[PDB]
């Protein structure tokens, strides 16, 4: 039973990766606006059991952003799980930001569904 | 980077549109979602360029755009927005002009018939007191006018497809 949480301020963006995962084969996405909500949404299932697959997450967002939601659910709870970082700035310098703070792995924005496939065979 | 030349890159649009096949509901809801947000975020970004001048806040407003807009495909919005975010993050010091940016459109005939300047609004900004900050706030400015513009070109050519005015 595969779970997925998807970080991003904009629901349009989330509509369309949810929509894109349906179509993998993948009906259990939640949503979160940004870092503080997706750090919660993690910390209740790590007291449940029914944890996150993997996470997908906007690396800017108003509130808590996703490197700091990143750090935040690594350090704070035990989250080994995959995070994709989702960003638009995808130059070999961001996408070393992004794992020297914890994620994974990264999708670039507008993200395209063969490269969404690319990343759910790697980490999922 | 060059701003794009197409008002639609198609080979997004067209694949968020295979995706609405039962009911047009999907792309179509996707679309009239953005139109709302574009809409809301100008109104926002021009109260905080008049106001509060919160460079984090104008690049938070550029993101949020950029995302609904690039997923979309309308590019040249998003290419806008882009650069608010680097001007927000004071990574860049410059703008193009109104004139050189509707020279690099694809189909330059979108623009005949209508008044480029029409939706542009000046930023109310103290210039005696210009701090350092000025620049940015004032390149926003300029970008959030041409913004504008560009929304209004998406909404023509979106409008000529769904054959309705959005």
């Amino acid at each position: 039973s595969v779970k997925i949480l998807v970080v991003e301020d904009n629901h349009v963006n989330q509509e369309v990766i949810k929509r894109m995962l349906n179509l993998e084969g993948i009906e259990n996405i939640e949503l979160a606006c940004d870092g503080q909500e997706a750090f919660d949404k993690v910390k209740e299932l790590t007291s449940k059991g029914e944890n996150y697959n993997m996470i997908f997450m906007d690396v800017q967002m108003p509130k808590v952003d996703g490197l700091l939601s990143t750090k935040m659910i690594r350090r704070d709870l035990g989250y080994t799980s995959p995070i994709v970082a989702l960003t638009a700035f995808a130059d070999d310098s961001n996408i070393k930001e992004c794992l020297e703070s914890g994620m994974n792995g990264f999708l670039s924005k507008p993200i395209k569904r063969p490269k969404l496939k690319t990343i759910l065979t790697e980490f999922c | 980077s060059t701003i794009p030349s197409e008002i639609i890159n198609w080979t997004i649009l067209n694949e968020i549109i295979s995706m609405d096949d039962d009911d047009s509901d999907f792309s179509k809801g996707l679309i009239i979602q953005f139109i709302d947000q574009a809409q809301t975020t100008f109104a926002q970004m021009q109260r905080q360029l008049d106001g509060e001048k919160n460079l984090t806040e104008l690049d938070n407003l550029g993101h949020f755009l950029k995302g609904s807009s690039a997923a979309l495909g309308l590019q040249r919005i998003a290419w806008v927005c882009e650069r608010i975010q680097n001007l927000g993050r004071k990574m860049e010091h410059f703008f193009p002009n109104k004139t050189e940016l509707v020279n690099t459109l694809s189909d330059k005939s979108i623009i005949n018939g209508i008044n480029i300047d029409e939706d542009d609004e000046e930023i109310k900004i103290q210039v005696d007191d210009k701090d350092e900050n000025s620049i940015y706030l004032i390149l926003i400015a300029k970008a959030l006018n041409q913004s504008r513009l560009e929304f209004k070109l998406a909404r023509i050519e979106l409008s000529k497809y769904y054959n309705t005015n959005l």
